[PDB]
């Protein structure tokens, strides 16, 4: 009834800041994410992750990113995180030069696309906006 | 013998579909800061399904605007868990 | 507050 | 003072975004006979996801669509749970 | 103060959607095996504690109307909400018998806002059909 | 097996 930890390595954690964005995309610096980003490294890595935290990527990087480690080998490690801190739109988030559509980033890991982590938790945390709609609360 | 390929995901959405999510300069967004302080005390004894139940409870009521706020004025946020698992996860053991 |  | 409007909802898909979903017409479709299969034995004691949880395993298990089947040879499916809740939910006391 | 309260008179409504048949317009398959299902589920969440209601071969109209007015009564000694829909869909809409209606819309009638009775209560919606086309292989 |  629970997934085994019985191994080597809790697992690879990696982690997405994106903070700058090309003026091209129209996007304004993201304040505030640096305290996410290194509140998070402590946190996973005392959880018992190895992590790793790459800075103001482009989406041919964070594809590059996801698909490596998507081909790396997890036969001694647990589980695998991955954390998107970023600008984003629905089903959608960005890199430094634009959008890349997030079910490409996770699609790598697919059971059939990465047998190392088959039946091994596959963790996507994602901070990013998913629309521009505005919850107003009630009471 | 078989396991789908869309098996074993988990999301851990900031926000739900449709919907913006929220980010202070000096602090940091109201996702992230909930979600560590809440590993930071319960990473290791609670099921992750309840780490992030708890961090949905404290982004919907620990959280709002002021009204004060120049372009938002009292808003609220609500995370989303979007679960393909098929176990229990511990962090530990 | 900013969004994201 | 204040909830956020989406806050206290949880979806249980049948299946993930995008794909299809199965149904048998002798017994019924796998999700809801899955489902309802767990809840007959765990309904009382069990929390909320726990309990879809255990459906996901078992929707992803202990089904597959056989191979003198045309149209769909071995296939397989896995349920999505979307949880916006903010406490753990026990259907007793 | 880490699970729902459930001391309330009653555990709450059961609303289930049983889509069969459908008009030949639509394209739409008669969906076999799906009152075994409605029947499954009448039996198990009466079991529960619900307050258990089947409707059968609903419009869009209907659908939407029905949830609506349930969204409208009174569910102050209710502990929780739970919805059933068996019908055909495809990406985040579902089949009435008429034709297709928004998964959201369905479910907007029961925000915080918009059902205050239901206000800090789990609403719970558990959907039984399709998203879109593509099929899982599997592994191993 | 049919599909929804």
């Amino acid at each position: 009834y629970q997934y085994n930890m019985n191994f080597e390595k809790l697992g690879k954690c990696i982690i997405i800041n994106n903070k700058n964005f090309d003026k091209v995309t129209g996007m304004g610096v993201r304040n505030g994410t640096d305290k996410d980003a290194e509140a998070l490294f402590k946190c996973f890595r005392s959880l018992g992750f190895d992590v790793i935290v790459y800075n103001d990527c482009s989406c041919a990087k964070m594809q590059d990113l996801l698909k490596k480690a998507s081909e790396e080998d997890h036969t001694n490690a647990a589980c695998f995180a991955c954390i998107l801190l970023s600008h984003g739109e629905e089903n959608v988030i960005y890199g430094k030069d634009g959008v890349t559509p997030i079910k490409d980033l996770t699609a790598h890991f697919r059971g059939d696309r990465c047998k190392t982590l088959l039946e091994k938790p596959k963790l996507f945390f994602i901070q990013a906006c998913r629309g521009t709609e505005l919850d107003d609360g009630i009471q | 013998y078989k396991i789908p390929v869309e098996a074993d995901f988990l999301f851990a959405y900031s926000t739900v579909p449709g919907y913006v999510s929220y980010r202070v300069p000096g602090r940091g967004s109201w996702f992230v800061q909930a979600l560590c302080s809440i590993l930071e005390e319960h990473g290791k004894d609670l099921e992750i399904m309840q780490i992030l139940t708890r961090v949905n409870d404290r982004v919907a009521r620990h959280f709002e605007s002021d009204s004060d706020d120049p372009h938002f004025h009292e808003k609220k946020q609500i995370p989303c868990v979007v679960s393909m698992l098929t176990k229990e996860l511990y962090f530990s053991q | 507050v900013e969004i994201x």
